[PDB]
């Protein structure tokens, strides 16, 4: 019969989809990741800014 | 045979189109893998600095604490 050919088809679709998801986790887990670790940098980047700008302040605190 | 080369141009034409996606992913999860080692590395030496003026500044706050 040919229904096994229809069967194949409508099964090894299915079946590409696992690596479709697998792939999905793996660059989903990699994107958070990412996002995070920019969330992240960004605080530590304004954070040496106000404390540089503290910094500076006190310096010519001392002097001045 | 006719019949034969179509059931093989098929074959190796769906075959080839996986090869080309192949890569097209692997280099994807390549560069993010690359960017969060990239992120992970700019982040050491960035709280490196910040606690080293974390450091300072309670520091030149004493001094001044101690001119007063
Ligand atoms: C996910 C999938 O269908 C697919 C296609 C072609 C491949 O061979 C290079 C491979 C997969 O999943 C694993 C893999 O080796
Ligand atoms: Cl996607
Ligand atoms: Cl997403
Ligand atoms: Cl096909």
């Amino acid at each position: 019969e040919e229904e096994k050919r229809r069967v194949r088809r409508e099964r090894n679709k299915l079946a590409a989809a696992k690596c479709r998801n697998r792939r999905r986790e793996l660059t989903d887990r990699l994107q958070a990741e990412t996002d995070q670790l920019e969330e992240e940098k960004a605080e530590l980047e304004s954070e040496i800014a106000e404390l540089q700008k503290e910094k500076e302040r006190l310096e010519f605190v001392l002097v001045a | 045979s006719q019949e034969r080369i179509k059931a093989e141009r098929k074959r190796l034409r769906n075959r080839i189109a996986a090869s080309k996606c192949r890569k097209r992913k692997l280099e994807r999860i390549s560069r993010l893998e690359e960017k969060v080692k990239t992120l992970k590395s700019q982040n050491t030496e960035l709280a490196s600095t910040a606690s080293l003026l974390r450091e300072q500044v309670a520091q030149l706050k004493q001094k001044v604490l101690s001119h007063v």
